[PDB]
């Protein structure tokens, strides 16, 4: 037991590491959700259709303590890319002199 | 003879704020967000 | 009609039989007043499946016009009219709207129409 | 990882969410949620007349501590007592939350 | 046993995580198969075969 | 003395729908689908 | 030779190169690239019809 307590990777080190990582994760989630929101706004502007919504919330669910939040954002971005690819079109060009 | 059981409670989820409009087009913003989300996933795996 | 041009007969039967269009441009040698733009539409009336929006172009100035901001043959997206077989039975239609009307004088000044078709042989 | 802006906010739930991971790390708690609920309980107790905002303001000081060290150590001592008691009782997170 | 039940990574957490990941995987498979299909169509158009 | 054994049942597979035509040339679509399938493989490994 | 890199077509004939545009930094081989200058082969210009 005494050797177990004097280990380099004792309880205190692990506790501090996971606390710091939890704080970093908590802030990074907000940052990346803001990024996804501005990407969705850009897509809405591109398609000229304000009705499309892909970030529906609930990514940070308390049941999983916020883990695998990023997977939902990845899926939403994949859906956004698929919608953009399918509905894309080459536009006709017109120049007018006034 | 005693026994024990697991207890669960109601839990909520995050909300969505109105978004903002950036200056770049769609694909570049998509790639930036993809990189950020990959970083977030790595953080979660390390935590677990 | 595309097949009526007999483009396939302009070169020997060898060198490849898969010949498809790559780009189409058009020139209108007509007298146009200053600060005035021609308004025409070039359309493809065939039945071959095409990517969205790659079947028609618009004409504004008509001097080797291609209906684009700038022409980049290395574009990651398909150019208009790309992939059309030269032996197709479809037809290309040039439409001048409001030529009764506003575009009457310009059409009277018109001499003829010139098409530049760039295609590939495999 | 703190700033004066959240010190002046009146949302004690947000402050508890912010401070939960570090409290969990410094008390060897299982998860940040347990730390958040311990913090809320301590804020309800008001050990030395210090709420969450008072603690957060005291942290944001360049050692300008004349007698407020007494308040700070009393708050920390009460928090440690609560966490140790909960750990000894092996109280689940759901019961503590309720 | 009591300590095992009060763990952070108890049965409930693992069950919820794997269920959510299963749903995400199920939808992502459809998305990526559609992507592969459009890529194959592009190749067919390129080779004219 | 009792004994136990595994049981297996008939299982099916997915099908293929007709594809659609995009706007980009082949290599760009190839690279995009490659990124997507890499993500899918990572998801599968995490599940296992 | 690589496929298709052995012949070019002449349309206008004013310093023609048989391409849309000539880019010496192309990722693909240019026509006639790699032929030794001391080769015994011959270049043929053909005018049909």
């Amino acid at each position: 037991l005494e050797l177990l307590q004097r280990k380099f990777t004792n309880k205190a080190l692990y506790s501090w590491m996971r606390g710091k990582l939890s704080a970093i994760y908590y802030q990074f989630f907000d940052l990346t959700q803001s990024f996804c929101l501005m990407a969705q706004e850009a897509l809405r502007r591109e398609l000229t259709d304000n009705g499309v919504t892909f970030i529906r919330g609930g990514a940070w669910n308390g049941t999983t303590a916020g883990l695998m939040a990023g997977e939902t954002l990845l899926l939403n971005l994949a859906e956004m890319e698929k919608v953009w690819l399918e509905r894309d079109e080459r536009a006709l060009e017109v120049t007018r002199t006034v | 003879a005693l026994l024990t059981s697991m207890v669960q409670a109601s839990q909520g989820g995050s909300a969505v704020l109105p978004g903002t409009l950036s200056l770049y087009r769609f694909p570049v913003m998509l790639e930036r967000t993809r990189n950020l989300v990959a970083q977030l996933t790595q953080f979660g795996t390390s935590l677990l | 009609r595309l097949s009526d041009l007999k483009i396939f007969s302009d070169y020997p039967e060898s060198l490849g039989n898969t010949r498809q269009l790559k780009q189409v441009s058009v020139t209108l040698p007509a007298l146009v007043g200053p600060y005035e733009d021609i308004r025409a539409v070039l359309n493809y009336g065939g039945s071959i499946v095409m990517p969205r929006g790659c079947s028609a172009i618009a004409l504004s100035h008509g001097v080797n016009d291609s209906g684009q901001f700038m022409l980049d043959f290395n574009d990651s997206r398909y150019l208009p009219f790309e992939g059309i077989s030269v032996n197709d039975s479809g037809s290309l239609t040039l439409s001048f709207p409001d030529a009764t009307d506003r575009q009457k004088a310009l059409l009277e000044s018109l001499s003829d129409i010139i098409l530049h078709i760039r295609y590939t042989i495999r | 990882s703190i700033s004066e802006d959240m010190a002046q906010s009146h949302n004690r739930e947000l402050q508890a969410e912010i401070l939960a991971p570090f409290i969990a790390a410094t008390l060897h708690l299982a998860s940040p949620d347990m730390a958040r609920y311990i913090l809320l309980w301590t804020d309800n107790l008001r050990p030395g007349g210090l709420d969450i905002a008072g603690f957060m303001t005291l942290v944001l000081k360049e050692s300008l501590n004349a007698n407020e060290t007494t308040q700070l150590v009393q708050f920390c001592h009460v928090m440690a007592q609560l966490s140790l008691s909960v750990q000894t009782l092996r109280l689940s997170e759901a019961e503590l939350s309720v």
